[PDB]
């Protein structure tokens, strides 16, 4: 079956970067775009950044945008997230999801899996 | 942006209402809403898709609607095992995806 | 073969894409090509063609001039092939009359045109190529109809008439057919005040008009009929984005029973799929003429008289020349729901470039699309200097 | 297939409304649209085309020059679908000849084209598109036939053939024919003195024609055709309403079996509909000149030599120029009834046109209903000094 | 019917021959014949029909003045009869954009237009004359593809996409259509390292495509795909014959995994037949324009970097104008192999003959043969002073 | 079944109005035309006038013409006669009838249905 598992977690003394990534397993990684969604302890999801299925199209999350990168490498099945200047409001546990969506550059969701999550603290 | 009751409840067989109101951009924008179903510790369950569609897996008791800018999940025959965190979310015209603030759900 | 039955919804109209376009104009520069008005496309089990209302001669020749002029003896409905021009060696005439209407019902097509003066005018229904029932004038003043693709379920395909003064109350009726024979006929209700030239496509749900209101108001009137109950109602569409021309600049807050004022005695034949949040408008750009034309997503236009657009498509810009415009569907293509289509007449010559005696339209036709496509505006390009 | 048989009656005739208009002349002012003349129309099974006698030239070409002339080597019979113009690109020829009938019985169609010198004429029987028989010239003056719809029932098709002094006494025979070849043939009897260009419809009650009397009559001849029997009789239409043209004013008696005087050596080929109260007769406006053409309902023409018209219906206005005139059914129609059809030559050009070199036509057809519809005149109308 | 198969080799080619010629250009000097650009010929199960980019309008007409552009709102795809001129009248739009592709599965055909402006094109999959897909641009520079057949097997119609700089690297895509529906994708790999229009055919072997590599080499990308896998992998042709234009003169030893320097950002669409010792390469006679046109039987070319050819063909002498070529083949023929075939597009006008404003083409058609058959040029021959 | 019902009459002094009307049900009104027909005591029918389905035409015998009005409320399955200015000459059984003819502009008859009348005298 799908699965998704998360690395690239620790602690980040505030200013410094840290860049996670997702192996996927167990679908087409080239046919689906994927998202990335963060929960803070004691709060609600926020949805993070979004790339499409061959990279062509990042979008974020305005709370993240200019400092977070996303990025996806076909060849390996990994997805990436760059996060730069990271600052004590970004302390979540990171989660990848697959969109459910085959081969379209309708980056709208549902979010089909999810990971399990790592957490980052800053 | 969305928002939720934050939390409903009832006793074991009754039917429960979790509302998600958002804006003409948002849940009435596009037919893109979803439910998510999230167990402390545990990553999200998907529930429901594009407002009604229910993922094989997922049991009948949950079912959804929308009209004008509010969406809405049906949880009918409450179980215990249904206590949760539950979370809409949908498509906005930002070309964005949000989570709303996230109801939580107790039986009695 | 079985009639059609419309079972299937809407697709998600995310953007419009590129159908046809015939280049009628810029082609009959130097071809056999006939002057045409008031287009429309409607297909067939297998085949799209475009239909409109020939002047009876070439864009070249000498009988064009005066073409301005609405009605005459030698205007007939015409079809041709789906993007080709509207050739003198390639058309296929249809009927005879100055206003017509015409679908396919899933085994045989039906045709309608008016023809006759302006005081003693009359309907000749026509099914799988012969007469089969006429109505005569009943107002005496110009019978017209939808110049449109009309809709069948299950055989039965309603047809919106109207006969009286374009500058007043008019008697509007809708008679439901059944192989070109009348079942049933109803005279309008609901909240609508004056209807002409509906554009009507069907769903699972029914069938909706959007209509002209050439009298009073700068929104658009909305027929919502029951082909098996044969039964209808009406409204305006509630939204505060307009959609007629000439038309005043829109408002914070819409109408929904009763016409926005503004600009009286007007307006050009359009269309609108209404479809709860997957609602598109079309329009033209300019407010004062017949200019530009785009798409706009207003969620819930219908009912919600604070609707705002959150996403739209240029489709001509306003510094072309646009023209009526209308809907069509193929309700025989593959798929779990109907693609959305629609068209719009480009109008080049007369009333607007008097270098030239003769008046005539390009079509530019264009379909709907789940994926956000890239945009480009199709203008009809034809220079009138060379005309000249 | 299956030959068509003659089982239903005619439908109650209580107006006129239009079938098809080709606009020929106005379209051929600048395409390559054929210049012809006498035209008809017949229908197929499944299609209704129009047919004329080609020139074998285009109407703006040098060689329409002199086309006034009625018997050469380039005419030929040709047709092309209801409502388009005879363009050299869409037409099919027939076979070739100056004068010609044609009509299809149920499995295939039949046609006859008359070909040669005045006075070494022969006809050539074609049918399923191959020569079956030939008819060589009998009097040795101009072998001439219908120039119209034929009729078939159960496979026999009856023609009427005349070879003689068109301005005396000839030799007038009917020709039966099945699947083009001569079953029987039939000297003319009855009271009709002399008879051209028979214009024919079938009913239940077996085939009628009108006919034309160029030389002595102003009403018509009456040919009645058993096809079963293949036997037949003759008289004039008693009605003191005349047809022809040129004609002397209208008697208060007419006569039945026997010329009515006035108008020698001249005539067109016309029409009429004859079924007691359920009468229409077709005639010109001018008594002097081929101009306009009206309907009019005449009870009892055939037989009461007293009645006048009590309804009527003008086609084409006496302004305009009209032409010869005939009738068409289309034989496998959906109903209980067949519904009755005309068509009119609107001739352009020479002899009444000086202007110019060339004589054509354009043609303007309509079919009877049982509503009370409107009526508009339907001119030709292309204008003559574009041609100059 | 069934889809088509890959099942046969190819058959031994000793010689070509005569297979069609339109000679558009020549009769287009005073016809109703369209302009049009980037030809190509394709085969349904009992048609073969020509394909090309129109224009929009005419030879002769005034809108024929700056043809010499790529991409416009007027251009669509067109196809018309084997060896007639791509005319106003006979021609079928197949669907609209300046860029294309099609090819017939055995049941149905499928095609793909390209339409918008240079930053947001987008791509438009046609199948069974209605649309099915679309894709959108993804590096927002000239969203383009093939310009010629493509081939399916077993319903699966693999389509090479390009999008990105022409002068340096671009995005290179292979998608897998099957019904118009995209069933998997995959970014170009192997060692060609820029790839445009290319040129396909199928054996039992699988589909062997021929690009143009307007980057940097003179040599040609290869692009071998299997469609059962729907996988692929790429290379140059070893042979030191060069097949681009411009191009340097030719060198003792070829290359197979780097383009051959000598002539940046530039190239012409070309094809070849790569078969082991039956290989046949097509390419201009002259190196610095694109004039004349041969074959040369070079064995083992895709693998050999000291081949030299054994034998040729001249198709067009360089005294003449020539330009695009490519592949195609009848995949319904009786025979126990494919007969091999390709085309020549003829280009006259701009940008070489800059006495007239326009550019057009004409297409020359070859199919091989396993007799030695005797050589003859095929020329346009249109006198172009007789279009001034 | 068809009923046609008859009411409004009664006794007019000449000169005077009277307005008749007939309440019709068993079929669709708006199908069909209609006509009024009289018959004095001791005589034949007279027809007295038509309208068609949709009241669009209207018209009159001779002898009542320019005082009698014909018109119909479809919305109500009624058909109404105005009478002005009656004289001795109107008394009569007044009737309404129903045309057989379905959706048509040609009134012709015949009176498929005919209701019981009702007195009008004067
Ligand atoms: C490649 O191709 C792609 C294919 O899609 C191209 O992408 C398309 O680009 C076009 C560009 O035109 C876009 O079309 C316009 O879309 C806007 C709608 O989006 C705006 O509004 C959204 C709604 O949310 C806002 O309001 C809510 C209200 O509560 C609020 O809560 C919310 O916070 C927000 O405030 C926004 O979501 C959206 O945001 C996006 O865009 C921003 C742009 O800078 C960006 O910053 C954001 O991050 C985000 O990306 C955005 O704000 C339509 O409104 C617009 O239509 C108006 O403007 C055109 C311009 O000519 C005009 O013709 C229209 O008639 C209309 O303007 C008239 O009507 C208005 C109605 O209220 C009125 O207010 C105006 O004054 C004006 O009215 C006047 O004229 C009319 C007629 O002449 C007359 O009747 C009136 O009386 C009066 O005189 C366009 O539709 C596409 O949506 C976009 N498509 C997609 C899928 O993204 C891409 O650009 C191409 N790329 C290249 C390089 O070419
Ligand atoms: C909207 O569309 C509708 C669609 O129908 C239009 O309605 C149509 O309007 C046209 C108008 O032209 C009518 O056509 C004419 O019809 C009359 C027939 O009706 C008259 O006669 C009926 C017969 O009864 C009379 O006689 C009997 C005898 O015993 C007697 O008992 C009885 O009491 C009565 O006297 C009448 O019933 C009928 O009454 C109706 O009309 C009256 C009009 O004012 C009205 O008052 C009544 O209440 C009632 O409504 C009426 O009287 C045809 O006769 C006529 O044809 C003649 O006139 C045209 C005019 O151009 C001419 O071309 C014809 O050739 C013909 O005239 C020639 O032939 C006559 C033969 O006897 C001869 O007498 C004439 O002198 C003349 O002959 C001369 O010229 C010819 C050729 O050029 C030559 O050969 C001769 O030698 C000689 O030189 C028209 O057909 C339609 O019938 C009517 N249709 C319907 C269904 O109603 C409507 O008008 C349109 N509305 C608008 C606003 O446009
Ligand atoms: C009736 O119809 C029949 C139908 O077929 C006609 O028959 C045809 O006639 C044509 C005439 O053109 C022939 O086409 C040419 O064929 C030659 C190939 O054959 C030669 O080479 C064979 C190979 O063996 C040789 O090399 C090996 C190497 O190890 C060696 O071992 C071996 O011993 C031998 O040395 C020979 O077998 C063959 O022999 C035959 O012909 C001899 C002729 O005199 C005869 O004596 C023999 O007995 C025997 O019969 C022969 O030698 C192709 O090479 C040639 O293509 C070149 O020339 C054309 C001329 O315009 C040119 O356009 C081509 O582009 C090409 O030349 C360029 O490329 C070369 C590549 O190496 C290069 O070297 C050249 O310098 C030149 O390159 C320059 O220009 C290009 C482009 O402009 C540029 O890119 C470069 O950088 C550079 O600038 C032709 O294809 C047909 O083959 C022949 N068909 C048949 C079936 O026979 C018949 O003639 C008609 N009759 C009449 C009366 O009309
Ligand atoms: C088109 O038709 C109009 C008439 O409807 C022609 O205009 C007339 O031309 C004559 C020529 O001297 C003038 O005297 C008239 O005053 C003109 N009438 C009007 C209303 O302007 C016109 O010339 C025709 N055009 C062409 C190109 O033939
Ligand atoms: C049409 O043909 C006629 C001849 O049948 C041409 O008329 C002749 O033209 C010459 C030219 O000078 C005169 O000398 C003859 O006297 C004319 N004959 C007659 C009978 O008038 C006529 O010019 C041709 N018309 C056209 C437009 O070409
Ligand atoms: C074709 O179009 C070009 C413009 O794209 C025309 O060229 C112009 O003609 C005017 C006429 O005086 C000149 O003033 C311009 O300088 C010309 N422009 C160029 C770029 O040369 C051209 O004449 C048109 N050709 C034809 C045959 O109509
Ligand atoms: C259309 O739906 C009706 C609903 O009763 C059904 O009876 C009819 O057969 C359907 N028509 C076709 C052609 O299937
Ligand atoms: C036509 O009527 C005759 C009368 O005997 C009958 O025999 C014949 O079969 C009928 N023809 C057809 C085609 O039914």
């Amino acid at each position: 079956q799908v699965q998704l598992v998360e690395s690239g977690g620790g602690v980040v003394q505030p200013g410094r970067s840290l860049r996670l990534s997702c192996a996927a397993s167990g679908f087409t990684f080239n046919n689906y775009g994927m998202h990335w969604v963060r929960q803070a302890p004691g709060k609600g999801l926020e949805w993070v950044a979004v790339i499409s299925y061959d990279g062509s199209n990042k979008y974020y999350a305005d709370s993240v945008k200019g400092r977070f990168t996303i990025s996806r490498d076909n060849s390996k099945n990994t997805l990436y997230l760059q996060m730069n200047s990271l600052r004590a409001e970004d302390t979540a546990v990171y989660y990848c999801a697959k969109d459910k969506r085959f081969i379209t550059m309708i980056l709208v969701g549902p979010f089909d899996y999810w990971g399990q999550g790592t957490l980052v603290t800053v | 942006v969305l928002t939720q009751p934050a939390s409903v409840s009832g006793s074991p067989g009754q039917s429960i209402t979790i509302s998600c109101t958002g804006t003409s951009s948002d849940v009435g924008g596009y037919n893109y809403v979803s439910w998510h179903q999230q167990h402390p510790g545990k990553a999200p369950k998907l529930m429901i898709y594009d407002v009604s569609n229910r993922p094989s897996g997922v049991s009948n008791r949950f079912s959804g609607s929308k009209s004008g800018n509010t969406a809405s999940l049906t949880i009918s025959g409450l179980q215990t095992e249904d206590e949760a965190d539950y979370y809409c979310s949908s498509y906005t015209s930002s070309t964005t995806n949000v989570f709303g603030t996230g109801t939580k759900v107790t039986v009695l | 073969r079985n009639f059609n039955n419309l079972t299937k919804g809407l697709c998600t109209i995310n953007s419009w894409h590129i159908y046809g376009k015939d280049n009628a104009v810029r082609i009959g520069e130097s071809s056999d090509v006939l002057v045409t008005r008031e287009p429309y496309v409607s297909c067939d089990p297998d085949e799209c063609r475009f239909y409109a209302l020939s002047q009876g001669t070439t864009i070249r020749g000498k009988h064009s001039n005066g073409t301005i002029h609405d009605r005459s003896q030698y205007r007939a409905l015409i079809s041709w092939p789906l993007s080709s021009p509207p050739t003198v060696y390639n058309s296929r005439v249809e009927c005879i009359g100055w206003s017509s209407t015409s679908c396919h019902d899933g085994k045989s097509r039906m045709s309608i045109c008016i023809s006759g003066p302006n005081n003693n005018a009359s309907a000749v229904v026509w099914y799988n190529r012969r007469p089969v029932a006429e109505i005569n004038t009943w107002a005496r003043n110009i019978l017209r109809t939808q110049e449109s693709e009309c809709v069948c379920h299950n055989g039965v395909c309603p047809v919106v008439f109207t006969d009286g003064s374009a500058t007043g109350p008019a008697d509007t009726r809708i008679y439901y057919f059944k192989e070109g024979k009348i079942l049933k006929w109803e005279s309008l209700t609901g909240t609508a005040k004056h209807i002409e030239e509906c554009s009507c496509y069907g769903e699972r749900t029914g069938i909706t008009c959007t209509c002209r209101d050439n009298w009073q108001g700068s929104n658009r009137p909305v027929i919502q009929i029951d082909p098996v109950a044969m039964t209808h109602t009406s409204q305006y569409i509630c939204s505060p984005v307009l959609t007629d021309n000439p038309r005043p600049n829109d408002p914070n807050i819409g109408k929904c029973n009763d016409p926005y004022p503004g600009n009286n005695n007007n307006g050009v034949k359009g269309f609108s799929y209404l479809d709860g949040a997957n609602t598109w408008l079309g329009r033209t750009i300019s407010t004062a003429s017949r200019s530009g034309y785009e798409m706009l997503k207003v969620p819930n236009a219908l009912t919600d008289d604070r609707s705002k657009p959150i996403q739209g498509q240029t489709i001509v810009l306003n510094a072309d020349w646009s023209g009526y415009s209308g809907s069509f569907m193929d309700y025989w293509a593959e798929g779990d729901c109907y693609r959305a289509c629609f068209y719009v007449e480009l109008i080049r010559g007369r009333p607007k470039e008097d270098k030239v005696w003769w008046t005539s339209n390009s079509i530019v036709s264009m379909c709907s699309s789940t994926e956000f496509l890239g945009q480009w505006n199709w203008p009809d390009g034809a220079k009138i200097e060379y005309f000249l």
